[PDB]
């Protein structure tokens, strides 16, 4: 998945290192956080 | 002894542990590098997620191990 569902400052190559319960943790949407 | 704890933003944190510094402990390992408390860290490792009822001598963690690491806002 693409940023369709992702946090506004997150990118599924950084995303994809998460394990299928924290798939859903960060899917969930959030903040505080911009990938750099 | 250390090991190397990536975040959510692919960026990593040197941390001195032991095989009995257990996940309640290396959650201040992190919260003493920048503040972040117990409550809202999420520490993986081989890219599983450990448990504040193991050791890191449970999963194997040795120097250089490298971790990987995602954070919360608690709800704001």
């Amino acid at each position: 998945l693409p940023l369709q569902a992702l946090p506004e400052g997150v990118d599924q190559e950084v995303f994809k290192q998460l394990p299928a319960d924290i798939q859903e943790e960060i899917l969930s949407g959030k903040s505080r956080e911009n990938l750099k | 002894m250390q090991i190397f704890v990536k975040t959510l933003t692919g960026k990593t944190i040197t941390l001195e542990v032991e095989p009995s510094d257990t996940i309640e402990n290396v959650k201040a390992k992190i919260q003493d590098k920048e503040g972040i408390p117990p409550d809202q860290q999420r520490l993986i490792f081989a890219g599983k997620q450990l448990e504040d009822g193991r050791t890191l001598s449970d999963y194997n963690i040795q120097k250089e191990s490298t971790l990987h690491l995602v954070l919360r806002l608690r709800g704001g």
